[PDB]
């Protein structure tokens, strides 16, 4: 769909950043963006 | 490492980037194209071995693929017993002429080297 | 030996305190303040291992802040994808990695 | 060979393409000390060390007033105190910001291929990657000995092309450095930076042509600048076989300069931002902020496709064209145009 | 060791040799016979 | 001349505006001083 | 006036040959030894190192010309070698002067 | 003076105020770990 | 020996039909040029 | 101009052509001084001097065992003193 | 022994 989405990863690698470009380029309909971000849930602060 | 294509490429119609590589029916010519300091820009275009082959008779182009592949024979036999004995490279010690020949061979523009008894080439003396 | 020059070094650490006297230095206050702020750093490992008896070392690895503007990355190339995902399709059929059966060539054609 | 893949695959990606920098791999350079030196005047005489009578002097006729040097009218040496004033050069270290360049694989080395010890001694490293590069490429086309050319042609139309931006960087910080510091260093380092002495190198070990030798400074273009000059000079009957390519090594003068111009990627930033060594370079991201340094040369054997013919040897391409090109009147050296 | 694969003179080089034979003089074209490299990824074969 | 096996590129671009080898009247020399580079370049030029 | 080229010529025809043996011997100093030295240097004196960046300041000064430029490292003949650059360069239409 | 006679009692005199940096140093990876804590989890829970 | 000098030295070149065309002064014919490399050797600075 | 001749020809004439080197010419280049520099091993602690906190620390960075540096509270400049074993440059002079 | 003294020298000359 033509959704731009925020994602997150606490693992982020080069390899992670890698796959979801892989899906971006496969997926991404026009309009759509992506936005690949690292992130700790676990974290208070992070997720302030 | 295309993360993802400036916006600005967007206008070069003529231009595909691809993240990943591609397996083709062939490619026929290509263009490489360098820029240097001090505006220095070059280009090269290459066309395909074929295109070339097509200038001769299926008689002189079929005579050619013999000599090639015999070639690659003796290459590929060169190529592992370099790998093994480190022989990639052999630095020659002496050059083809006597330094007797030499001034005779500089000037002759026919003058040639034979293949000698000790499988080596030389000009003959 | 080390009594017949014990008296000399004796003679000229006192040579020296007199002359630190002199120029009003006290050259203990070195030692003096690093045993002083190396007690303020147990007051500080004293509730840091409170913390970390408290909670933990997976907890306290698991609790560590991650997320960075500058790490981010934006993908948003689709025109570009576009062109590549279909050229890279056709020659696919043309070699049979997709044969019109395939689901797959729907997906992609979507 | 079914075990290479385990024992060796790991390391091998890991210690080679773009990576950290290796300072083994560059006697030791480690952008994260980047040696300079500082000019100081002592405050004071500092105490005096011994020397040969020839040194002393040396000194003494630098420092004059600063300096005393007196014999020791025993051992015939001599002592030098030098006083207020006088000035001294104290080394420092800095924190580079370009950790990362892509290099030939930690490991590689031109005496597997083959080239004499006494060769290796010699030249630059430069000259080696040359030496064997030349060497695979004449292989590549199915020339065992090079002699073999001597059998369909004269001496004179082997050609021999190949350039570079600035080569032989090694000896030329031999010369310009480390021999104002007096460090030991050959007497030819002279030889060895000219961008034409690869190429000397190349004649003087494989082909004893006697055919031309243009050799161009393109700066990061000379390999096809190279290639233009080749075409050319073959066209134009100098030669009908021709060697061809660009080489360049990386220096820690060349890093550290480059980064001052705002050319290469400053790798702490790119560190920054999530970045690997290797996702560092991308020509065409929106991300893509400055280039990367890697070292290494690059060599294309070119003939007559007659000549190609009548020998035998294989065909990769037709050089179709080649040409170079300069742009408007500008004031920015560097700008592409 | 591979040299390049020679093209079929039938299904390659034959469709073209109507228009391009003797059509060019061969003592005034170039050509790449050879091919090397030494760079962070090794020769030109590792490269490729 | 161009590849002529009996035409030394000299004869030839003399040869083309009518002169031969007796019309070549000064050869400037090199001539650096060294001992060995005076020698050869005389050697060269007379061979020739 | 260099332009006047540009009456009897295309942009794409006057051409720059001219080389060095290792010319920018000021800046190369000043990068190999002045910069260790941290004596205060331009920031740029990369560029004044290259053999063809003289070439190219005569480019940026005077022929603004898209002609070609093949720069020579001969070393003590680097003069003549330019002459026979320059020579088949013209004879094969790359450029007219 | 008190320097010569210093270095002939063997003994470092700044080697207090040395040994001080180093431990004010520490000191400052502590009070970073601590800053963590403290601020992922807050006073009150902190005394809880 | 040779003595160590300085400075450089330019000539343009034409072709002379442009030369003529344009009507500018003419010095001299290139009537040939060439670049060789001598023998196998190891002294680099060897003329040959 | 016909004066020219007399006022200048004398030192043109030694002003130019192959001559004996003019420092003024190379930034004071003179081969009767041909400026090294010898690497010495202090033997000795040598005094102190003022430094920039940067400065400081870059010395440190290259010295370390053998570079004390502190602040001055007052001023937050440096004190760099290189210790006994520390690595020096000395300037000396050749007749080229 | 003249190294329990030759500290002692080098000490005054200083
Ligand atoms: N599948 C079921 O049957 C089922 C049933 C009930 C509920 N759910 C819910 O489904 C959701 C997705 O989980 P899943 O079961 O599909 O797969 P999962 O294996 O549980 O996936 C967990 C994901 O969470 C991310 N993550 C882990 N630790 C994190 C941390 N400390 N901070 C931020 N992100 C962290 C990881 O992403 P990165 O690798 O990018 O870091 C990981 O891929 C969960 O909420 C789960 O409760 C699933």
């Amino acid at each position: 769909g033509g959704a731009k989405v925020i994602v997150t990863t606490s693992r982020f690698s080069r390899q992670v950043t890698e796959y979801y470009q892989g899906i971006y380029a496969r997926c991404g309909a026009r309009g759509s963006q992506l936005v690949v971000v690292p992130f700790n849930q676990g974290s208070k602060q992070d997720v302030e | 490492n295309a993360d993802n294509v400036d916006k600005v490429m967007e206008q070069f119609d003529y231009i595909v980037y691809p993240s990943r590589s591609i397996k083709t029916d062939g490619i026929k010519a290509f263009s490489v194209t360098s820029f240097g300091f001090g505006q220095k820009g070059a280009q090269a275009i290459g066309v395909h071995p074929k295109y070339l082959f097509a200038t001769l008779d299926k008689a002189q182009y079929e005579a050619y693929c013999v000599k090639v592949q015999a070639r690659q024979k003796k290459a590929y036999r060169f190529f592992h017993n370099g790998l093994i004995n480190n022989k990639l490279f052999v630095a020659k010690d002496k050059a083809p002429y006597e330094d007797r020949i030499q001034s005779k061979v500089f000037l002759n523009p026919q003058s040639r080297v034979t293949q000698e008894s000790n499988g080596e080439l030389k000009f003959p003396a | 030996i080390d009594a017949l020059t014990k008296d000399q070094r004796a003679l000229f650490k006192q040579q020296l305190e007199i002359i630190a006297r002199y120029l009003k230095m006290d050259l203990r206050a070195g030692d003096k303040a690093f045993v002083a702020s190396q007690e303020s750093q147990k007051a500080l490992q004293a509730q840091l291992d409170l913390w970390q008896a408290e909670h933990g070392d997976i907890y306290a690895a698991g609790i560590e802040p991650a997320f960075d503007p500058l790490k981010a990355r934006v993908y948003d190339s689709s025109w570009n994808w576009a062109r590549q995902d279909a050229l890279s399709m056709y020659y696919d059929i043309i070699f049979g990695r997709l044969r019109v059966v395939d689901r797959e060539i729907v997906s992609q054609c979507i | 060979d079914k075990d290479v893949k385990a024992k060796y695959e790991k390391y091998i990606l890991e210690h080679s393409g773009i990576r950290l920098i290796e300072p083994e791999l560059f006697g030791g350079y480690d952008p994260n000390r980047k040696q300079l030196l500082q000019e100081v005047v002592i405050e004071q005489d500092l105490e005096p060390f011994e020397a040969s009578k020839e040194q002393a002097e040396e000194f003494k006729r630098e420092h004059g007033d600063k300096v005393e040097i007196f014999e020791i009218p025993e051992t015939g040496q001599y002592t030098v105190r030098l006083r207020k004033g006088a000035t001294l050069l104290i080394p420092k270290a800095l924190q580079f910001d370009r950790l990362v360049a892509g290099q030939i694989p930690t490991g590689w080395d031109a005496r597997r291929y083959g080239v004499p010890e006494d060769i290796i001694q010699q030249v630059d490293p430069v000259t080696l990657y040359v030496l064997v590069s030349v060497a695979e490429a004449l292989l590549s086309s199915g020339i065992t000995d090079p002699y073999e050319f001597y059998k369909y042609v004269h001496l004179s139309e082997v050609g021999n092309c190949i350039g570079s931006g600035v080569g032989g960087t090694s000896a030329l910080r031999g010369m310009y450095k480390d021999r104002y510091l007096d460090k030991p260093v050959q007497k030819d380092i002279l030889q060895e930076s000219f961008v034409n002495t690869m190429a000397a190198w190349v004649n003087m070990l494989l082909l004893s042509s006697t055919g031309p030798i243009k050799t161009p400074v393109g700066a990061c273009a000379t390999a096809v600048e190279s290639l233009d000059v080749g075409y050319d000079t073959i066209m134009q009957g100098k030669a009908r076989v021709c060697l061809v390519g660009g080489f360049d090594d990386f220096q820690e003068e060349g890093s550290y300069e480059f980064a001052n111009m705002g050319a290469t990627s400053n790798a702490k930033e790119e560190f920054a931002r999530g970045r690997e060594p290797g996702e560092m370079s991308r020509p065409t991201s929106t991300t893509r902020n400055g280039f990367m340094e890697s070292q290494g040369c690059g060599v294309q054997v070119i003939m007559t496709a007659q000549l190609a013919l009548e020998m035998g040897v294989p065909i990769y391409g037709i050089v179709a064209m080649t040409s170079t090109a300069t742009d408007k009147i500008g004031r920015s050296v560097p700008a592409p145009g | 060791y591979p040299f390049p694969e020679l093209p079929d003179w039938d299904k390659d080089i034959k469709p073209l040799n109507d228009q391009l034979r003797g059509m060019v003089n061969l003592d005034k074209v170039v050509v790449v016979t050879g091919l090397a490299e030494i760079g962070p990824w090794g020769n030109a074969r590792t490269r490729w | 001349w161009r590849r002529d096996s009996r035409i030394a590129p000299l004869r030839g671009a003399l040869a083309t505006w009518g002169l031969t080898i007796d019309d070549l009247g000064v050869a400037s020399f090199h001539g650096t001083s060294t001992v060995a580079n005076d020698k050869n370049e005389s050697d060269v030029i007379c061979q020739q």
